[PDB]
């Protein structure tokens, strides 16, 4: 029974553990709607100012 | 005939021209009406990259804490 550590624990890993799989959605219900699509391609001047003049 | 040369543009000009000015004018009017139509939709529903209000954060923290 006699075993004393003179350093500590320092985060021990449990490789033998199986039990249940980790990814199973812990809190998330909705995936959230897809964001605005990113515009790919270089912009070209067509109208050259859509203001009152020029 | 002497007044027609070096003092007049001619009937060929401003007929081939002006229609070119109208062609730019038609593009300028239709796209401005399209801009008024796009801004009427993009402000009402957040679908495109126009009049979009800034969000809180994309990524802040994901590391394991000392939580209960």
């Amino acid at each position: 029974g006699w075993v004393r550590p003179d350093l500590g624990d320092l985060s021990k890993v449990t490789k033998v553990k199986t039990d249940r799989p980790l990814p199973e959605n812990p809190y998330h219900s909705r995936a959230r709607p897809e964001p605005n699509p990113e515009v790919e391609g270089d912009l070209k001047p067509a109208r050259h100012g859509s203001r009152l003049f020029f | 005939r002497w007044i027609a040369r070096t003092f007049f543009d001619g009937p060929e000009k401003n007929y081939e021209r002006t229609m070119a000015i109208l062609q730019i004018e038609a593009e300028k009017a239709e796209l401005r009406l399209k801009e008024l139509e796009v801004r009427r939709l993009m402000r009402a529903r957040g679908d495109g990259p126009w009049f979009h209000y800034p969000t809180i954060d994309k990524e802040l923290i994901d590391h394991s804490p000392k939580a209960t």
